[PDB]
């Protein structure tokens, strides 16, 4: 259908295949394939456990990847269990993905910043950090070793700071792998994204199984403030008939707009009111033939 | 007459037939491609007929 | 898009598709689980 829909489906598939485990990929692909799905639909399609889908749904809700709808309907058996519908909010999902990747790269940039300073000094007996600014006042008079205030122990140099190139390589290995995400959001930001909801996702649903316990039809509630073409073919003979009709409405219109007899004529002179060629043409055709031989569940209805 | 066993009239050979008649990985990809739903393919009947499916 | 859609026929889920390019056009209902496939010929439609 919409190429942008295929693009954002590729976004969701790639981010769940990259930053999430296989079962997350399974549930996200199930929601991407069948647009609206309930818990029994997932348990039927994937044969998944409730305790198995627990952390999956919790993580995908915390990352705003799957939207939950708390609508209950009225089945014929009236056992209206509170079924939850799992669908996707495409603008919310792409905003969450963009925010997460931006926060990851910003946190990595901050980690690179905090790794950019010199090493510092560690006390392993007390396991205490010491920066270069606060270790100035702990030296001895011998001018040999950094002595701790508590342990009075020879301090050792941190291995941090020398891992600056390692964090830079981590940034390089993150950035080229996330390049399809950036390239796809370049096309997304240059396009228009419609705000979908449960009702919008109902327009593009795929049936998960034959018999679904949860009804997909939306039930509104009061108090919730949360044409035809017809042609006429005439074989050049009935035109006189349509002109006969036209003059017949013409003459009845002139009759209904005519003056009455008592108006155009004076009524005072009358009393006061009170209480065969077929054989010929056959012989003709015979003569021409001889000549040519010679020279040669029920609801209410309307009709739409 | 049973559909579980297929008989070849040109060769006189009886072979085992399964519900998921897959004997090659290409046939497995064709079976997954033919799925209209996202239902998983059970490996219980995949052992039936075609002897090995794990590797 | 308009010619294809999810449907429930005889309390059975399926897909309605319009086989319009064939003459005459048909309305094909396809079972989701593959149980039964039914085509309606559109030459005998009254209402
Ligand atoms: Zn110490």
């Amino acid at each position: 259908d919409r190429p942008i829909d295929d693009i954002v489906k590729n976004l969701l598939k790639f981010v769940v295949r990259g930053f999430y485990g296989g079962s997350f990929v399974l549930v996200l692909d199930a929601i991407l394939f069948h647009s609206v799905l309930a818990e029994d639909d997932l348990k039927q399609l994937l044969s998944i456990n409730k305790t198995e889908l627990g952390p999956l749904i919790a993580r995908l809700r915390s990352d705003r990847l799957i939207s939950i709808h708390k609508q209950r309907e009225y089945p014929p058996n009236s056992k209206s269990v509170e079924r939850v519908y799992y669908y996707v909010k495409y603008p919310h999902a792409i905003d969450a993905i963009k925010w997460k990747v931006h926060q990851v790269v910003q946190r990595l940039k901050d980690d690179l910043d905090k790794n950019s300073e010199p090493n510092g000094y560690m006390c392993p007996i007390c396991l205490t950090k010491y920066t270069q600014l606060e270790a100035v006042q702990l030296l001895n008079f011998d001018r040999t070793e950094f002595l701790c205030s508590l342990c009075d122990e020879p301090l050792v140099e941190d291995d941090s700071g020398k891992k600056n190139k390692e964090k830079q390589d981590k940034l390089n290995r993150l950035m080229d792998q996330i390049q399809p995400i950036i390239d796809s959001l370049k096309k997304i930001d240059d396009s228009r994204i419609e705000e979908n909801t449960f009702e919008i996702a109902l327009a593009r649903l795929i049936p998960p199984q034959n018999q679904s316990h949860a009804a997909y039809t939306y039930n509104p509630k009061k108090g919730s403030t949360m044409a035809t073409l017809h042609i006429n073919i005439t074989t050049a003979s009935d035109e006189v008939a349509q002109r006969e009709l036209q003059e017949r409405q013409a003459e009845e219109k002139r009759k209904q707009n005519a003056v009455p007899e008592w108006h155009k004529q004076s009524t005072i002179g009358k009393t006061a009111l009170g209480r065969e060629e077929r054989e010929n043409e056959k012989t003709l055709n015979d003569y021409y033939a001889a000549l040519a031989k010679k020279q040669a569940l029920e609801d209410e209805f309307e009709d739409v | 007459k049973l559909d579980r066993i297929e008989f070849d009239p040109k060769k006189g050979t009886f072979k085992y037939l399964s519900t998921y008649d897959v004997h090659s990985p290409s046939e497995l990809l064709k079976l997954l491609r033919s799925q209209v739903t996202f239902k998983g393919i059970s490996c219980k009947d995949l052992k039936d007929g075609w002897p090995q499916c794990d590797e | 898009m308009s010619h294809s859609g999810a449907a429930i026929f005889e309390k059975v889920s399926g897909i309605i598709a319009i086989n319009e390019d064939v003459s005459p056009a048909e309305l094909t209902w396809r079972s989701t689980d593959g149980d039964k496939v039914h085509t309606v010929v559109l030459s005998t439609i009254d209402k």
